[PDB]
């Protein structure tokens, strides 16, 4: 199914990071309900970097965010963002990977070509084609 | 609570809720109920029997609650058939009064019509030569326009959305079928070209300066072809998008949203240009007017307010709803604006003074869909309770019904003759109806006896692939085109 | 469940017919979120009065506390009322015939030159 | 909500000696807000255009009360987490409720769907609606045809586009049959065209005509609008012939083509045993027929290739019973092939073709019911046939199980 | 200015969370993707506040290793000031 | 429901075995 894969390919996607971040310096076998829970607070928190450093830009008659904006972002919510230059320069820092594409083919269908009748003049060349 | 209506049965279990005072004290609805007064518009043959039966001390207080919450508007008349009282109750504050649909409404187009307004009534904007110049070319399509009737039905060309895992919540066609905008769940609005043409941006500030001033062309040489897509998304509404609006010049696409905003989009840069923050609240909808200087947006906050794109702040608050403004739709003329909302009335709005000159009452849910006669003298009114209510503006009696379709009315529009109204619900159908036949006949006593003309008004149902029919649009050589989002 | 099974009929009883597998859980969890904050609460205040049992007084005092902060509501009728007659008496104002692109003051649109970091 | 429920939470708190209108007072109050909440969740339910009430409705439901949409935990300074929701948890009652850390990390990514696009069709033309696959569906008078002319200009075009003069001209044929929907009332034409076709086609056995008519046959069983058991009598039989009779031209070359086609008819045959079943009849009725045909004594080799072919796409079940007794009369008819000197004649290509399919049927039926032990000399005890080279099968079978 | 230098190192450093996750749930807040090293940032923003609570939670698994339980994110995230909740169903 | 409607296709009542030519000659 394609409808729920377009919210579980990126919550299945964090699910791998905090299985990633648990294990580094860490854990192994986490509780299931403990999995689904700090990814939960995973998705909350891009979230929420996502709202407020829009709407710090955007007081500023802003549309795209700059670094100050996040910077002042990140303040608002208690990160002391000078620990991070030395979080990103672990030798235990890992990469979880993108998930994969439905189109696969992209282009697999030969079609079917049929052709008949034209237009009424109420009708311009844009649209689609009178059928067989 | 069991022997009420059985349309009142959404509106019992919100009270079977309530049963404390602080519960009550934060509904904002109901405390709008308790000091409001229902209307309840009676015969003066059947409140003799009353006033007979509450003026008289053996009773005496059920007559004192009718006289501090209850309103009663008499009106003379042949009393109505159970079939036709059926047909025009349903609200809270129900049957408004016949003094209310008595204020002389100016119905007729612009430019002779006595029912006329004059050009400055409404400080309406210039009609520019890149203006004049697109009338031009609308006549010209005028000329291929067929007359519909109900002989040559229309054909209709549906644009369906087919993947759209997020959900599509708003559609606008532009008045010359060449963009399509996509209000969508996750907080995007999407601009599609349907002609074959690209959709440009115009160049930056840098490539303008070194280019030239009325060269008879710079209508072509400031669109830059490094953007050139069939597809724009416009970002920054934190939340879905459940207004889309184009506005008649082609540029200027409005947009609200569940965050409380509407936004103002440029489709020269395709980027916002103005976020509009009045209400606090989900805005339902906005619309530009049909001369594209004034937009009106109506929310959560059970007002709409009219805005001008000038001013950060509104000109006009339509506050006289008692629930959510759900749908805003201008006149032709753009001096009224009728408001559908989800206490089951339909209100139209003078732009000067803010004052509510018509109350049309008699659906059973709350309304999703207005459109306006191109004549300007009727006004079709859709709603959950699949029926479509006619409506005439100068008398103000809903002349018509039409009870062909079984789910929620979510787009009416009429011809750009006014020959058919089309229809499309949630039931996944696009519904003709004669809107000739539907007006032929078109007071004293505030109602016509409506017949049950809807077997007789339906030309077609056109039933869709699992695909509701959000919006309908007619071209101007009179195609119908809809949009649906299949599921 | 006992308590999920209740929650599918409060549903059903305000017409809901079709809802998410998901809508259910996550009305449970807002429900014990909330007894587990008016009850928090309710001995504090117990505390505060100085007796052992937490008694009905109590629950009464944490529900209107409560309610008197999270649950809010939309403005009241006469206070909107009185705000659209202070507003709607303006006269509507004339247009400049060639102003240009009508906007508001450049404070309060969001047209700035937008800069960026340099990348280097 | 019931007031049991609430007495269980309070003394499961610390609250202790609750009195019963104490704890009545809890569940008017939370019965109210859930009441509040869910008429809330349901104006965003109407204005979603889903008549759904998903999950998400309940986070902006409560995030409209000025309520966190936080749920499972709270957080008194709100500075951490907001009004943004966290999207609850995956949750099904029979859950694990532990798992590891390093199963989660080695599963594979669902995959992402496609953007959404914009294409446009036609609901009305002039009034009526398309068939299009975007749309869901005394003298006695001169009688018509039942067929329009263009009904059948659709019939005659595609009948001699699949008759495969050219191959663009026959896939697409092949693609309108496979998803015509107004192909019905147009069905027994089709079908007295392909019975009627391969019994004169086996006249002079011509195997493109045949592989033609087989590829029509598969074209017209995944067609899912038009209903084929009431034709499902002439199935067996047109199949059948091109898979199990004798071939009139060339035997030994032509094979190759001649077992593609086959390979389609076993697939037929299998769809003739999967659809279209009801009580002993269909089944059956081709079953007794193959095993009466392998019973069958000096049957033309060719016969006899087909009747293996079809005994043995049957399924899990089919082949190991019917395979099992007959350990020796495939090897004592593989051995005259090879004792009488004859080689000019079709009898051996036929031995070889046969000798192989059954081997190989026989490797997944020997991997599929015992274990991978004494894979040396042990089949030497069902004549030797395959063997080591069986055995080796088994385990090509084995490493695929293991990339699965 | 340490945070600028910083963030000019950023071109290489794939975080632990992709730039497809990160950027996914910082476009459903009107976020959009003009720099990608801006990404990276917010992605370790991220992980350095998710990294702090499990690290906090380990002392107070020490006292009671080997399995994070909700008794211990309970003591973890009380000193942070947020009240987690048991399902409880 | 010996009186359905399938029993009584000629698929299920009928010698289609024969049809089956094998060496047309």
């Amino acid at each position: 199914n394609p409808a729920d894969n377009y919210h579980l390919a990126r919550r299945r996607t964090l699910q791998v990071v905090v299985s990633s971040l648990l294990t580094e310096a860490g854990f192994e076998s986490a509780e299931k309900a403990s999995v689904e829970t700090l990814t939960e607070m995973l998705q909350s928190y891009i979230s929420e970097i996502g709202r407020s450093a829009k709407s710090y830009c955007e007081h500023t008659a802003r549309t795209q965010p700059t670094l100050s904006d996040i910077v002042v972002t990140l303040v608002e919510m208690g990160f002391n963002v000078d620990t991070l230059p030395a979080y990103a320069k672990r030798s235990q820092r890992m990469v979880i990977t993108a998930p994969p594409v439905t189109n696969q083919p992209v282009t697999p269908k030969a079609l079917t070509a049929g052709q008949n009748r034209p237009h009424p003049p109420h009708i311009p060349s844009h649209f689609p084609e009178f059928p067989d | 609570h069991g022997d009420q209506e059985c349309y009142y049965q959404d509106d019992l279990r919100v009270l079977s809720s309530l049963t404390k005072k602080e519960h009550m004290k934060g509904n904002e609805t109901m405390l709008d109920f308790r000091t409001s007064k229902f209307v309840l518009r009676i015969s003066r043959d059947s409140y003799q029997l009353l006033k007979r039966h509450l003026q008289e001390k053996q009773n005496n207080q059920i007559w004192n609650i009718v006289q501090e919450h209850l309103y009663i508007d008499i009106f003379d008349g042949m009393p109505r058939s159970k079939q036709q009282i059926d047909a025009m109750v349903g609200s809270l504050a129900g049957e408004a009064k016949r003094e209310a649909n008595k204020s002389k409404v100016f119905f007729g187009l612009l430019k002779q019509d006595p029912n006329a307004p004059p050009q400055n009534r409404i400080p309406l904007p210039e009609l520019k030569d890149s203006d004049k110049l697109d009338k031009i070319m609308n006549m010209k399509e005028t000329t291929k326009r067929v007359r519909l009737g109900p002989d040559c039905l229309p054909s209709i060309c549906f644009y369906t959305f087919l993947n759209a895992y997020q959900g599509l919540t708003a559609v606008d066609v532009t008045d010359d079928s060449s963009l399509i905008a996509g209000g969508f769940a996750d907080s995007t609005v999407r601009v599609w070209s349907v002609t074959p043409k690209k959709l440009r941006s115009v160049k930056q500030a840098s490539d303008l300066s070194l280019i030239d001033k009325e060269s008879d062309d710079v209508l072509e040489r400031i669109m830059d072809e490094k953007t050139a897509s069939e597809l724009k998304i416009l970002y920054g509404h934190s939340g879905p998008v459940y207004g889309a609006s184009f506005s008649p010049d082609r540029n200027y696409l409005l947009s609200s949203s569940e965050d409380g905003t509407v936004r103002l989009w440029s489709l020269q840069t395709f980027t916002c240009l103005v976020g509009y923050k009045g209400h606090n609240y989900p805005v339902w909808d906005t619309q530009f007017s049909p001369y594209g200087y004034y937009f009106v947006s109506g929310g959560h906050d059970r007002v709409a307010r009219l805005w001008a794109t000038d001013h950060y702040q509104p000109l006009r608050i339509f506050a006289g709803h008692l629930a959510d403004v759900n749908c805003t739709r201008f006149h032709p003329n753009s001096n009224y604006v009728a408001t559908g909302s989800a206490d089951r009335t339909v209100r139209l709005w003078d732009v000067l003074n803010g004052n509510c000159v018509r109350i049309f009452t008699g659906h059973k849910g709350p309304i999703h869909s207005l459109t306006f006669s191109p004549n300007g003298r009727f006004l079709a009114t859709g709603a959950t309770d699949g029926r479509v209510l006619l409506w005439d503006i100068g008398h103000g009696l809903m002349v018509g019904e039409l009870k062909g379709h079984t789910d929620t009315v979510c787009s009416l529009r009429f011809s750009r003759d006014g020959e058919i109204l089309a229809s499309g619900s949630m039931d996944n159908t696009v519904r003709l109806w004669d809107a000739i036949k539907a007006f032929e006949d078109l007071t004293a006593t505030g109602h016509i006896n409506l017949p049950e003309n809807s077997q007789e008004l339906l030309l077609g149902t056109y039933m869709t692939k699992s695909t509701p029919v959000v919006h309908l649009h007619f071209t101007r050589r009179n195609l119908v085109l809809a949009a649906g989002a299949y599921s | 469940p006992k308590d999920a099974q209740m929650m599918a009929q409060i549903l059903k009883d305000m017409g809901i017919t079709e809802y998410e597998p998901r809508v259910i859980n996550q009305m449970l969890e807002f429900a014990f979120r909330y007894v587990t904050t008016i009850l928090d609460d309710a001995k504090i205040y117990s505390s505060h009065a100085k007796k052992a049992t937490v008694d009905a007084d109590d629950v009464r005092l944490a529900i209107q506390c409560r309610a008197d902060q999270s649950f809010t509501s939309p403005p009241p009728r006469d206070f909107l009322l009185d705000i659209a007659r202070q507003r709607n008496q303006t006269p509507l104002p004339l247009i400049k015939p060639y102003s240009g692109p009508r906007l508001p003051p450049d404070r309060y649109c969001l047209t700035a030159p937008n800069y960026r970091l340099k990348s280097l | 909500l019931p007031s049991e429920s609430m007495k269980v939470v309070a003394e499961s708190m610390g609250i202790a000696q609750i009195q019963e209108e104490t704890c009545q007072l809890l569940t008017d109050e939370v019965s109210y807000r859930i009441k509040e909440i869910a008429q809330d969740a349901l104006k965003f339910m109407h204005m979603g255009k889903r008549q759904k009430l998903t999950t998400s409705d309940i986070d902006y439901a409560l995030k409209l009360k000025n309520v966190e949409p936080l749920y499972g935990f709270h957080a008194q300074e709100f500075i951490p987490f907001r009004f943004a929701s966290g999207g609850g948890r995956e949750l099904y009652f029979y859950e694990e409720k532990e798992v590891d850390l390093s199963d989660i990390i080695n599963t594979p990514l669902p995959r992402v769907p496609l953007d959404v696009c914009l294409k446009a069709h036609w609901l009305s033309i002039e009034g009526c609606q398309p068939a299009i696959p975007e749309n869901p569906p005394r003298l006695k008078p001169r009688s018509i045809h039942e067929l329009s002319v263009e009904q059948q200009l659709y019939y005659k075009e595609i009948t001699e586009a699949c008759v495969g003069s050219c191959e663009a001209k026959r896939a697409e044929a092949l693609q309108s049959i496979a998803t015509d929907p107004g192909l019905y009332q147009m069905l027994p034409r089709f079908s007295t065209f392909i019975s009627e076709g391969v019994r004169v086609n086996v006249v002079q056995n011509n195997l493109a005509l045949l592989i033609y008519l087989m590829r029509m046959v598969k074209a017209l069983m995944d067609n899912p609008t038009l209903y084929l058991e009431k034709y499902v009598h002439e199935l067996i039989p047109a199949v059948m012939t091109c898979i199990v009779s004798r071939q009139l031209c060339l035997r030994p070359d032509v094979d190759n083509h001649w077992a593609l086609r086959d390979f389609a008819a076993r697939l037929v045959a299998q769809i003739c045993k999967h659809f279209s079943t009801t009580t002993n009849n269909i089944q059956s009725r081709i079953t007794k027929t193959f095993t009466k045909s392998w019973v069958d004594e000096k049957t033309p080799w060719t016969t006899r290739y087909g009747s293996i072919a079809g005994l043995a796409e049957l399924g899990h079940d089919v082949i190991k019973t019917l395979i099992l007794p007959r350990l020796q009369q495939e090897g004592e008819r593989i051995r005259s092939v090879l004792d009488g000197p004859v080689l000019s004649n079709i009898d051996r290509i036929g031995a070889d073709h046969v000798q192989s399919l059954l081997l190989k049927h026989c490797a997944p039926v020997l991997a599929k019911l015992r274990p991978p032990p004494d894979n040396q000399d042990a089949y030497r005890a069902e004549f030797g046939s395959l063997g080591p080279l069986l055995c080796s099968q088994v385990v090509k079978a084995r490493a695929q199980a293991a990339l699965q | 200015t340490p945070l600028v230098d910083f963030l000019m190192q950023l071109e290489d450093y794939t975080p632990t969370i992709p730039d497809a996750v990160t950027g996914y749930y910082l476009n459903r807040a009107g976020f959009e993707a003009s720099d990608p090293r801006i990404i990276r940032l917010i992605s370790l923003a991220a992980q350095k506040f998710i990294s702090d609570i499990a690290n906090d939670a380990l002392q107070h698994c020490k006292m009671k290793k080997y399995t994070l339980t909700m008794e211990d994110l309970t003591p973890a995230l009380s000193e942070y000031g947020i009240n987690v909740k048991k399902p409880h169903y | 429901d010996l009186l359905a409607d399938e029993n009584f296709l000629m698929v299920t009542q009928l010698h289609w075995e024969d049809d089956i030519i094998w060496d047309g000659e």
